[PDB]
């Protein structure tokens, strides 16, 4: 897939020129912040089952019309599918965070899922609140400096925010 | 810790230490915060210990420690525990004090404690409040003693705003259920018909 | 869904023949056992509410420590949910009886139970003693081949929960 | 109990440095456009009875079981509690709006209100929907351009929306 | 802390009501005076080092007996610590200017000032001297509204220390 | 936590930490012997669901005709339907207060927080006062003796609270 | 608290119904046997010291362990506590008798008692046995036929036995 | 009464300390707001004769049934009381305006108003809509800051009546 | 809150017995050594400000991180709290030294101390370190031969050391 460095090289080929010094400047900034990036992604991985669990809690408390019969989560196989869906979407957005480039999100996650859910009868709006509850749960763990040196990751925090904003506007 | 009006200079500081330890809890109160005019007025008896405790309740330090950082539930519990010595017995007290505050201001909410008949009987004008729910006080629930045990976690400890708990409510969960769960047995099947629909 | 008629019809379709003695013989067996199983499910419906509520109480009599304030079991809506879930378990058992196939359990609850429990920390053993309670009652409330098959289906339900 | 200025001072003390020039610039911008915020807060203050009445009307319209016998707002006392609770939530929404900070809301009001409503068996979804109805009515009353000079307030609209969303999310 | 906005909110909260006209007018006056205050904050931010040192030598000059060995002034770490303290007061005065309220001073220096001063045998007079130097220096550094705005917090701190 | 004579006497003896002495036995015995007319009036009203609710809503319309016309509260079929529901509530709580022989149910179920709920949906108290005056009129003829006295006493208490 | 009249009103209201004629029948019955109930309550009130002292004598007869040094009721400051607990439980039983429901007994007396005694270190089985002995020593004063009209009252003795049993089972 | 100056002196007196920055500068803000409020008071003073008749006629037309015989609005003495009472409100509006605070307005109308209206059977909606008419009229008499300050005071009054 | 005498009395009353002549001899020896005990208590009391200041100086020399931003003892309020805590601890050790038994410590000093510190986030090892510094500073003043007659008080020095160790162990 096309990471942020891959995107820089691809645009360089598109203009057919060498890297500017400013290009290497942003790329060095990304490399130096990669440590904070790794701390963030570890925060994602450690709490991921917990995060998906309580996010599902807020979702189903927020929306009771689905677990009850006649809902596309009722027959409890759809439990498995739904939980796997949150798991995999958080996994891909973690991939996007680690890479720092939302391209892999676009390709492996959200190329064509809209038609998928509509042809499956799933109301994507529910999925949109699902992913925003996902960010609501995750940002707490991201701010958690437990066993890690404290520091500013407002850049990373906003980056993850826009990541889930992409996910929301996408699936919506 | 009484203050007979002809009292002398010594143990006025003793009564002050007792008051600032009781009203504010074991939280430290820097003498940048002591209302000196109130202490001077109390010195000659222009106000009693009850009026002085009314003032300390209505200072900005008491509010800062107890009101601003906490919900109204924790505020009611703390008012009871500090200006009365006992945990609240039932949700009727909490509802009454919450609505009284909401409708008439912090001033009237505190006056409901200070000039209540319980304060007149147990302490009166000139006795510093003390924690009394540890003994059986007439007409209590067994929840009053349990609540005073729950709020008073240790002699060293205190009810401090500057804490990572955020000074959350210790007791409203404890106090809540008994009055308002006799209707649980029916709300059960109402929720069942809501779910199975 | 899944039930002896449907496995037969699929394994005759995807295999591409016409049916012979074995499968129609199984159909004979199913269409004859229908009456025992169907009246058994009728009785289960006839006594369901005692089953569910006494199942809640049975869980608590075996799991009182899960009920205290401050842990998962505490909660009113929690309780309503408990009764709700065991209600579906009984319900799908009844469907299994009616279908005379383990299908409905497989399709609905046996499909993907393990990971949703791991997601929500739901101990299956709870549901297991609830069903043990259920079988204790159905021993008396039902008789003969009907109690036999109902016990068989609920046993396989436990084996899934196991 | 903090406003944005006290938050900035808090971060500055955490670092132990003076307020940096970017912080001072954004705080000066906050103060400059604060006359937007004062007027929006005044609109909320003088319209609040209307928002409360409208939230009540639509809320009990969507869920009439709350006024059915045994419904958890049936007697006049629980109706008064419902209206008082929505009024209080709106009060701290306006306080957060003026302060530009969600610290007063979360600390003073939203710290245990979920557990308060759980302990009394109150359906938190009804309270959350009441908060959402209040935000909708508040936005309707914030578009009011009478007696005032016309301008842009999309920052204030986003602030009010996110404060109401903070309330309706912390409740449940 | 306790700013103008924060004190208005506290008054309208304890009293359990909304914000009326007068509280909004107080907020409006605060918003008006913010810009001179932010200008003064910028000015004192830029000249932090000069003010800190000039105050340090001013204090050592007012009480020359402090410097020689056997007392507080002697010791390189001690003078560096003098500089750290004077910078602390300067930073908190800038903070009060930014917030347009005496909040940060009362929170960070005044609350506990006397007890720490007496415990370490520190002297207020040293800090009144340094604050007087900062007063004089900001007198020429600033002009107009921001002048008196900064002077007001300077002599508030001086009153607190005295 | 409804407040009826037994309940206040138990509460006042519990507050003082003493057994029930002779005075609250006085109250309890008088109240028990007074129960019979109260229950008689309560069941008499209970039979009379429809006559009283319908007469009250018609008398409200008669006394406040301007409400009936469109653009006001009274307009809308379901509106007057659940106005009849409100009148049924009031009648039910009158019967409850008769049965309990105390204003406990009336207070805790209507009168507590009544002004706020009236103002915040903009309900005119005189509406319900006129309805209760009609109920005065109906219980003037339906009942008799001590039962009439109790029923009117409770209804005037409700009016006093509303009016 | 809930006596039987307010109790019946509660179950009538929570289901949105008036009081059925049968309910009025039972409750008017309760009213007419009210005078017998008053006699029983007076018997419990007047013979209170006798019941308490008899239960105390018996209880410290079987378990001398309590009154030995190191026993709970030893230090002569805990004996007064024992006697006052007996008085309180007897008082609340008579309250529940006059009311007609254990609401008084289960609300103001019993909800937080077993864990209170666990906190103090007091044995709860001994308190349960004290309440059982009080039930014994109180039936005989309750059945006394002197200076009162004669009639069948087995309902009241059954009911008082139930209240004593409920208090004992709560504490035990 | 209550002005901004009153809360200055009180919240400087309850704490038992000299006047610090915040209350002096809030007094300063009151001082800017003072004189334009005084010209607004002039404007509402010149038009009292028109406004009393406008308000009474507003009461008459928006509520027809009050005007009919046997009601609160019918009667020459009743209407004279209406005019006198609305004049009283408007004079208190002028008092509060010149005071820069609702103080005189508060302690002459608001504090415990509702039982006074309830004793004589006087509705508050009458005065709510009459003050709404006065809002509309002062909206055209004044513009800008004076209009805002008059509108806020009438809004505070109607909130009191509400 | 028990001195040594009341402690012997209590463990006597547990045996339901009179105090043995051995315990009488022990408490007589304690009362005889009370002059040494009083002189040690006085030496601690007079030199309370010197000991607290000296311990504070050593604590903030060996540990600086408390007083830089983000540290526990930063503002004047937290420095005042630290000095107040150390003064209280020294006061309670003087109390225990007079009583002869550590009852006052566990009753009042350490009753909810460690919980308080783990709540407020204070580094408990730092508090133990401060107590150790008070130990070191206080033995110096206790051993001050000036103004008092000479005698072996090594037992009292060991007892005070054990009190300081007990406070340190409880806090940590
Ligand atoms: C296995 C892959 C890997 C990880 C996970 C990793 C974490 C890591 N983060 C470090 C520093 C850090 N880590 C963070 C990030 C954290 N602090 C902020 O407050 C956030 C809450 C949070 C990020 C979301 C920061 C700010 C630093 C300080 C380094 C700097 O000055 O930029 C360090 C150096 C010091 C230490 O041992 O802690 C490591 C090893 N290093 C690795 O090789
Ligand atoms: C038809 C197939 C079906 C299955 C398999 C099923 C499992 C299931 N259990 C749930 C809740 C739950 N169910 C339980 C387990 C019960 N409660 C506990 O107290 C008892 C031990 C136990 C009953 C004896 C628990 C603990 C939760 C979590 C409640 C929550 O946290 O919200 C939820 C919804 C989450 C919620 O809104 O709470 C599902 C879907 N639901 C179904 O409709
Ligand atoms: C348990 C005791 C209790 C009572 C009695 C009670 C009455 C009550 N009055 C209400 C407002 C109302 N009440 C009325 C009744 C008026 N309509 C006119 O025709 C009549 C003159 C008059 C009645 C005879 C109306 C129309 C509303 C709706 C006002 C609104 O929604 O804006 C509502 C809100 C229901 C809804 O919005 O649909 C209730 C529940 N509430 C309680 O908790
Ligand atoms: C001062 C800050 C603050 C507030 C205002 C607060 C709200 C609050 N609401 C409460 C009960 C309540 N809350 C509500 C309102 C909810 N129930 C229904 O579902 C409505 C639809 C819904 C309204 C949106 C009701 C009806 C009650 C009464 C429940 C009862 O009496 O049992 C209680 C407990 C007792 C009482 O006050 O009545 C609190 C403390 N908590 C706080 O810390
Ligand atoms: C006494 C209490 C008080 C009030 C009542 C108040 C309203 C108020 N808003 C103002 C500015 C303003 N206020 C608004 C906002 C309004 N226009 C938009 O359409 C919004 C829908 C709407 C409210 C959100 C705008 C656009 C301005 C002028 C632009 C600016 O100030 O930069 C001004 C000054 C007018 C000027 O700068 O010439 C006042 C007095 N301010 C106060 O301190
Ligand atoms: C709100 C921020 C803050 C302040 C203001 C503060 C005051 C403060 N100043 C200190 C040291 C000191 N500061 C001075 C200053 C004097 N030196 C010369 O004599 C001059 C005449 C004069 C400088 C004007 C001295 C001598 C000490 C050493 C005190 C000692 O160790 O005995 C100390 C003890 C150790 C330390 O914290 O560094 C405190 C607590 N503490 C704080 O956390
Ligand atoms: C209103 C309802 C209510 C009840 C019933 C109640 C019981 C109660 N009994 C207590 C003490 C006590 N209670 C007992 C009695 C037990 N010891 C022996 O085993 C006896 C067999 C047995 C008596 C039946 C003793 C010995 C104490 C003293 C415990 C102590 O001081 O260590 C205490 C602790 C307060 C005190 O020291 O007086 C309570 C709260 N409290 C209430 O608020
Ligand atoms: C001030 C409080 C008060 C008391 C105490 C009271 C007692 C009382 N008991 C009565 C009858 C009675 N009293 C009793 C009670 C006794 N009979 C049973 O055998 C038991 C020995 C015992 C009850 C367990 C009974 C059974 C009646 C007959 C009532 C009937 O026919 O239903 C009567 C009616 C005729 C009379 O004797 O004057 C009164 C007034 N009245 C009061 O106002
Ligand atoms: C110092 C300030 C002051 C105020 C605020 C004030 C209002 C006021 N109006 C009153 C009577 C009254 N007020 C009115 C006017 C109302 N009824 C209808 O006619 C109209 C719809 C409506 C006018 C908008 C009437 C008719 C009365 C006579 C009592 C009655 O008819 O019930 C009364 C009772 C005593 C009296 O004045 O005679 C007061 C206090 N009076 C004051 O001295
Ligand atoms: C029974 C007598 C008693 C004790 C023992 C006691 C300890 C105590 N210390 C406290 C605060 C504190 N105590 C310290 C002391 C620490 N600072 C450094 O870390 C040092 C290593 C260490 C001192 C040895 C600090 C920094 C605080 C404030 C922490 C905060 O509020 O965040 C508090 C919270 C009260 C408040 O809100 O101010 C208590 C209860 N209080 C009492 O009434
Ligand atoms: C004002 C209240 C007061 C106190 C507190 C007091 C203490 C006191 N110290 C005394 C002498 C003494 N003081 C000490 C203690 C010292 N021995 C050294 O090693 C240590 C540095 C130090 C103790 C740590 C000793 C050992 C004696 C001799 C008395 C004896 O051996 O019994 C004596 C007896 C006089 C004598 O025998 O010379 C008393 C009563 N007297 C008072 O009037």
């Amino acid at each position: 897939m096309n990471d942020v460095f891959t995107r820089a090289i691809a645009q360089a080929d598109l203009k057919g020129s060498f890297l500017l010094e400013s290009d290497l400047d942003k790329l060095a900034s990304f490399a130096k912040e990669g440590v904070k990036r790794l701390d963030a992604v570890a925060a994602l991985t450690n709490n991921a089952p917990a995060i998906i669990s309580d996010a599902a809690h807020k979702l189903f408390a927020e929306q009771q019309e689905l677990i009850q019969p006649g809902g596309n989560a009722y027959p409890h196989r759809r439990m498995a599918a739904c939980l796997r869906d949150m798991e995999i979407i958080l996994r891909y957005v973690s991939y996007a965070l680690l890479a720092g480039d939302a391209s892999v999100l676009d390709d492996r996650c959200l190329n064509g899922l809209r038609e998928t859910y509509n042809a499956l009868g799933t109301p994507t709006q529910s999925v949109a609140r699902a992913v925003q509850l996902m960010k609501d749960a995750a940002m707490v763990h991201l701010k958690s400096t437990a066993n890690v040196t404290v520091g500013d990751c407002s850049s990373l925090y906003s980056e993850a925010a826009t990541y889930f904003d992409k996910a929301a506007a996408s699936i919506a | 810790v009484t203050l007979r009006a002809p009292f002398t200079e010594e143990q006025f500081q003793g009564a002050l230490y007792a008051i600032y330890k009781q009203v504010f809890g074991n939280t430290y109160v820097m003498e940048s915060e002591r209302p000196t005019t109130a202490e001077s007025q109390l010195k000659d008896g222009r106000i009693t210990v009850r009026g002085f405790i009314r003032l300390l309740a209505k200072t900005e330090a008491y509010k800062s420690r107890f009101l601003y950082t906490t919900s109204q539930n924790r505020f009611i519990e703390l008012n009871h525990k500090l200006l009365l010595g006992r945990a609240p017995y039932d949700q009727a007290e909490i509802i009454r004090h919450l609505d009284l505050w909401n409708s008439q201001g912090y001033d009237a909410e505190i006056d409901s404690y200070i000039e209540s008949e319980e304060y007149q009987e147990f302490f009166g004008e000139e006795v510093v409040p003390f924690f009394r729910g540890f003994k059986y006080q007439v007409g209590q629930n067994p929840l009053g003693f349990n609540g005073l045990v729950r709020l008073y976690d240790g002699y060293a400890g205190s009810d401090t705003e500057r804490n990572q708990s955020g000074q959350v409510a210790r007791l409203t969960d404890r106090l809540s259920r008994p009055v308002r769960e006799q209707s649980s047995v029916d709300r059960i099947e109402r929720l069942l018909r809501s779910y199975t629909s | 869904s899944r039930t002896v008629i449907t496995e037969v019809i699929a394994t005759a379709d995807s295999q591409g023949r016409f049916l012979n003695s074995t499968e129609l013989q199984a159909a004979f067996g199913r269409f004859e056992r229908a009456v025992p199983a169907i009246e058994a499910a009728r009785a289960l419906t006839k006594n369901q509410d005692a089953l569910v509520k006494g199942a809640v109480q049975a869980v608590f009599k075996k799991f009182p420590y899960v009920t205290q304030p401050g842990e998962k079991g505490y909660g009113d809506s929690n309780q309503a949910k408990c009764a709700r879930d065991i209600g579906y378990y009984l319900r799908f058992i009844t469907y299994s009886l009616v279908a005379s196939g383990t299908g409905p359990l497989d399709d609905y609850v046996i499909a993907g139970l393990r990971e949703v429990n791991r997601a929500f920390n739901l101990n299956p053993l709870w549901y297991i003693e609830a069903l043990n309670y259920i079988k204790g009652e159905t021993g008396k409330l039902l008789s003969g081949q009907s109690k036999t098959e109902a016990l068989l289906y609920i046993d396989h339900a436990i084996n899934a929960l196991s």
